[PDB]
């Protein structure tokens, strides 16, 4: 719902979307080959 | 609510305003009924925190 959203934010409003009690996998992310930007800082996307 | 002819439980009185939310969850409800009717021979509730 955040990254496939209907609807955009305004970045001087900029949505933040809690996320907790959840199963989270992150290689959802890396292995869609539609993110043209990918950095990490403080920890890395093979790990996650 | 007369016009969906049935009991409606809308205003929280309870809390006026709410901010930094930090958990959400919602599931069934245990052990409750609803009737306004008099009965005999009854259960008790009991519970621990």
């Amino acid at each position: 719902e955040v990254f496939n959203a209907t609807r955009f934010a305004s970045v001087y409003a900029w949505n933040r979307k809690r996320i907790s009690n959840c199963v989270a996998d992150y290689s959802v992310l890396y292995n869609s080959a539609s993110f043209s930007t990918f950095k990490c800082y403080g920890v890395s996307p093979t790990k996650l | 609510h007369k016009n969906n002819k049935s009991w409606m439980e809308s205003e929280f009185r309870v809390y006026s305003s709410a901010n930094n939310c930090t958990f959400e969850y919602v599931s069934q409800p245990f052990l409750m009924d609803l009737e306004g009717k008099q009965g005999n021979f009854k259960n008790l509730r009991e519970f621990v925190f």
